[PDB]
């Protein structure tokens, strides 16, 4: 299933490479050590509501 | 927006408002970065000279957090025509960068395939704007939002009098009398994925507003990502 099974456990972008899940993030985010989560590089990252 | 709910503090930070010489909102926009606004091409005919208001939630009251930005470059899609409403997309480069704060933050641009397989396949997206609250009405002074179901491509074309091209998509309700309206044009259609809002559409047109058996027509943002990317380099 890979990316079809819960987005490949990716926070954002899911790709399939050499029959495996490869995650990536939009600009302003860095991919975490686990290669799954996306970490904002600074204040006001894209697509986050400013509720706090 | 007909029906829906008001955008509460910090809920729709990517909303931009195109304002004319008379300082009245006429179209919406999406904040992409500190220098770029995404809007509909048809919006560029609604006013001779226009500025971009950000962080505005209520037009009657100067919030302080609101900022007006002048447009340096208007990057309009050459394939746009009022005859078909196809390619209803434009990118605006601002003279000064937007200051990100509460109610001022950009929406994410997704990657093409993932947006199509993962975002477009979600049950709903959120449309927002300062457009008409009833088909026959005045522009809203309050920023509104509305969760709209993604509509099946076949149902979409059957619902319409006009040709629904591959650069367009339907969203809305067949019976529930809530939808975007005149003035919401060029505004955001965003799809939430794990608490991150990605820009999926540009309010384009509709046969009146909130009419039964009809939907909101949006410019499919995925179809113009490279064009969008290229525009942000100029
Ligand atoms: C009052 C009003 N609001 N509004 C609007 C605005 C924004 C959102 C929504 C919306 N979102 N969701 C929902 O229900 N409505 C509604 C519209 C109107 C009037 C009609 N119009 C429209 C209708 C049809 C076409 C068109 C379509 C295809 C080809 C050529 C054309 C253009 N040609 C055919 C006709 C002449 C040239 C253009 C404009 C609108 O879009
Ligand atoms: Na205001
Ligand atoms: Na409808």
């Amino acid at each position: 299933k890979l990316c079809s099974l819960d987005n490949g456990d990716c926070d954002q972008f899911c790709h399939e490479e050499q029959n495996s899940v490869v995650c990536s993030c939009a600009r302003g985010y860095t991919l975490a050590d686990n290669g799954k989560a996306c970490i904002p590089t600074g204040p006001y990252p894209c697509g986050k509501q400013t509720l706090e | 927006i007909v029906g829906g709910q008001e955008c509460k503090d910090g809920e729709c930070p990517w909303q931009a408002l195109l304002i004319n010489e008379e300082n009245e909102g006429f179209c919406g926009g999406t904040i992409l970065s500190e220098f770029y606004i995404l809007t509909a091409a048809h919006c560029l005919y609604q006013a001779k000279r226009f500025k971009v208001r950000v962080g505005d939630r209520n037009t009657e009251q100067e919030e302080g957090g609101e900022a007006v930005h002048e447009v340096e470059v208007v990057i309009k899609h050459n394939r746009f025509t009022k005859e078909t409403y196809d390619f209803d997309i434009a990118v605006l480069r601002l003279k000064t960068p937007i200051t990100f704060r509460m109610n001022v933050a950009p929406a994410c641009l997704p990657e093409r395939d993932w947006a199509e397989s993962t975002l477009m396949t979600q049950k709903t997206g959120i449309v927002s704007g300062f457009g008409r609250t009833h088909e026959k009405g005045r522009q809203s002074t309050r920023l509104k939002m509305l969760e709209v179901p993604y509509v099946d491509r076949n149902s979409c074309k059957l619902s319409s009098s006009f040709i629904i091209t591959q650069n367009m998509f339907c969203a809305g309700y067949d019976t529930k009398q809530e939808d975007a309206c005149q003035g919401d044009s060029g505004g955001p259609h965003v799809t939430r994925f794990k608490d991150t809002y990605f820009v999926t559409g540009i309010v384009s047109w509709g046969e009146g507003c909130a009419r039964k058996g009809k939907y909101g027509i949006y410019t499919k943002v995925t179809a113009f990502l490279k064009w969008i990317d290229r525009s942000m380099k100029t």
